[PDB]
């Protein structure tokens, strides 16, 4: 309850706000690479499939 | 106004990581955390303030319609650049624009809602910040802009 | 620059594979599973944006001329192991390696391009977890590429 005070709790704020922003950004691009990478294996290993019951295709 | 759709997917993704259950709520505990994570900066007084204004109950959770509400609340007042800077300033001596990075963790550490030494060195550290030196935080504003 | 032969009809054939009746288009549901089967890791918004480009119909087709098209352009190559593994790295707490099979499988269902439950079974399902409920998430990178 006074300017010393207030002005560091201003600057307080912005910090511990920043902080668990850029975290929470980065955990999301994260999320997104691996999901990409689970997508693309997955699909692949499905196409393998597809191929693999082709030849077997009459 | 109010929220965009853009926005609600935003920040129901950030609540949902929280969410450990998907039951739709978040404690009370961390409702700081899930605001900041989606890059609004409130003190922990109005964090406690908000809890209150809908904890009356005691369970300690919050749902996703209140923690909307509460984001849309908080959006309306938010403190600029230069008041940020401006709250620098009074801790800077000279307006020259800078501060001891010695000075800086005093403070951070001693008044206010004091941080945790975790914090401070968290801080310096994602800041790039010379632990000796000077932090010319009007760039240390825009960079956490 | 352009296709070659060799990659024309290594596109004809992994998209045949996905065309039902042989009439020359794939689902636009499809689009990415067929990019995917050619090696690329495209992200569901850079699908979609392929898709509106086009002027597709979510519940649509697409045909060979325009998925060869699409392929010339938004074909990349800059994947590769060390980019999936500091991925995982993000969530990797103690640093030695390995990650919480819980705590994969919620981040993945709610952060993100969320993966539905299915999905993430199946990634989960084909490494080992041990005793405290973790895994060695090498063991994705090295199946992911």
């Amino acid at each position: 309850a006074d300017k010393l005070r207030a002005a560091c709790i201003r600057i307080q704020k912005t910090i511990r706000g920043w902080l668990l922003r850029k975290r929470y950004l980065c955990m999301q691009r994260a999320a997104i690479t691996v999901q990409r990478y689970v997508r693309g294996y997955q699909a692949r290993c499905y196409a393998k499939f597809l191929r693999r019951t082709k030849a077997a295709t009459t | 106004d109010q929220l965009t759709e853009e926005q609600i997917a935003e920040f129901k993704e950030a609540f949902s990581l929280f969410d450990k259950d998907g039951d739709g709520t978040i404690t009370t505990k961390e409702l700081g955390t899930v605001m900041r994570s989606l890059g609004q900066n409130p003190t922990e007084a109005e964090l406690q303030d908000m809890i209150n204004e809908v904890d009356a109950d005691g369970n300690g959770t919050i749902d996703f319609p209140e923690f909307l509400t509460m984001m849309a609340r908080k959006m309306k007042d938010t403190d600029s650049e230069e008041e940020i800077r401006e709250a620098f300033r009074v801790f800077d001596k000279d307006g020259n624009g800078y501060i001891s990075a010695a000075e800086l963790r005093h403070v951070m550490t001693n008044l206010g809602e004091k941080l945790t030494d975790e914090e401070v060195d968290e801080m310096i550290r994602e800041a790039d910040i010379d632990g000796d030196g000077q932090v010319n935080y009007e760039e240390f504003v825009q960079m956490m802009t």
